[PDB]
C-alpha cells in the first residue's frame, strides 16, 4: 500500500510492525542494515 | 555543568511513556530573586 508520511498510522512494514509517526530521515545506514535503535531498545527508524 | 522533553518551542517524546515536568521559576527568575 501505500502511506501518510507525517501522521499517526499503523505500520506493518515487511517484518516490522507497530504505531508511530513516520518522518523522512539522514541517517547514515550502511549497505547491510535494515533498521536501527535508539539507545533503549526501541526502533528509531526503517528503511523502506 | 531517555525521556519525553521540550524546549525553547519543539517538543519530542518516547515510546517509553516517561518525561519531565517544568518548573514554575525558570532560571532567569531565580537570578531576579538572587
Ligand atoms: C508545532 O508544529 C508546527 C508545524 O507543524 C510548528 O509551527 C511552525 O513553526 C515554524 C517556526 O516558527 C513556522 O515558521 C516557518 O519557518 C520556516 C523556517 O525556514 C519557514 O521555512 C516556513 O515557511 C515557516 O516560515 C511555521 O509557519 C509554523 N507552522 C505553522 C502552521 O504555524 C510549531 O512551532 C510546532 N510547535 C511545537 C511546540 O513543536
Amino acid at each position: 500500500t501505500d502511506l501518510i508520511k507525517n501522521q499517526c498510522v499503523n505500520f506493518n512494514f515487511n517484518g516490522l510492525t507497530g504505531t508511530g509517526v513516520l518522518t523522512p530521515s539522514s541517517k547514515r545506514f550502511q549497505p547491510f542494515q535494515q533498521f536501527g535503535r535508539d539507545v533503549s531498545d526501541f526502533t528509531d527508524s526503517v528503511r523502506d | 555543568v531517555q525521556y519525553g522533553e521540550c524546549l525553547g518551542l519543539i517538543c519530542a517524546q518516547k515510546f517509553n511513556g516517561l518525561t519531565v515536568l517544568p518548573p514554575l521559576l525558570t532560571d532567569d527568575m531565580i537570578a531576579a530573586y538572587t
